[PDB]
């Protein structure tokens, strides 16, 4: 059984963090600049990016899968100019998880017109569990989980076939 | 025909390329399994068609 | 620590991630500390995560 499920309203979480603006051009859709539809890059709300914290509880009765990602800037100045901390860090924890993430200010060679990069991460938290994040920036906070119930386990088919 | 259980499996494992000890672990798998059931099948088929031909 | 004896030595040891930076103040009185374990064939060293965990 697999449900999308809105995690974090958009519109009412997040009334510190600017959720408008953060597309780019390395994900375009219909010419102008876009970017995905179930995580939100944060950016700073009038160069100023206060402490961000938030938690959810699973009071589901099937086990929710939940991704982030840690964005690592090109340079300090995009660093600067996106979040406003020279140092940043995020903490992800779970009541089997815990991790803690530092951005990584380098510049990568170009590839798809970009020097950054974005580490996607995944988690699955069982009912009556809590999942919290903390962040003070070069965070892509998640907008969607996802609602399963794990199968047997099968696995994946690469084919051109069409599907009858 | 009947003899052949089964069971729900999924053959084929994607692995990284870091984690290529593993994929060859899964390739000598899989080759020892192609190789019992081949050598094990035409046997098989060999000897009831000849005791099939006696009786 | 020296293995004088003739069989494998099995080590346990531990790393405290305080929940909040006052109670890393209060419990070693350092707010920034490192650990380092070192032998012939092992050489890590572990920094403290200071996060509010469920």
């Amino acid at each position: 059984s697999f449900e999308r499920f809105e995690i974090f309203p958009k519109t009412s979480s997040w009334p510190n963090h600017d959720s408008n603006k953060g597309v780019t051009a390395a994900c375009p859709h219909a010419g102008a600049k876009s970017f995905y539809k179930n995580l939100i890059w944060l950016v700073k709300k009038g160069n100023s990016y206060p402490k961000l914290n938030q938690s959810y509880i699973n009071d589901k009765g099937k086990e929710v899968l939940v991704l982030w990602g840690i964005h690592h800037p090109s340079t300090t100045a995009d660093q600067q100019s996106l979040y406003q901390n020279a140092d940043a860090y995020v903490f992800v924890g779970t009541s089997r998880y815990s991790k803690k993430f530092k951005p990584e200010i380098a510049t990568r060679p170009k590839v798809r017109d970009q020097e950054g990069r974005m580490n996607y991460y995944w988690t699955l938290v069982e009912p009556g569990d809590k999942i919290t994040f903390e962040a003070t920036g070069n965070l892509v906070v998640p907008r969607y989980a996802f609602t399963m119930e794990r199968n047997a386990g099968s696995g994946i088919i690469i084919s051109d076939t069409p599907v009858h | 025909i009947e003899k052949m259980n089964t069971q729900f499996t999924a053959v084929g494992k994607e692995f990284n390329h870091l984690e290529k000890r593993i994929e060859n672990l899964n390739k000598k798998v899989d080759d020892g399994f192609l190789d019992i059931w081949t050598y094990n099948a035409e046997l098989l088929v060999l000897l009831e068609n000849e005791r099939t031909l006696d009786y």
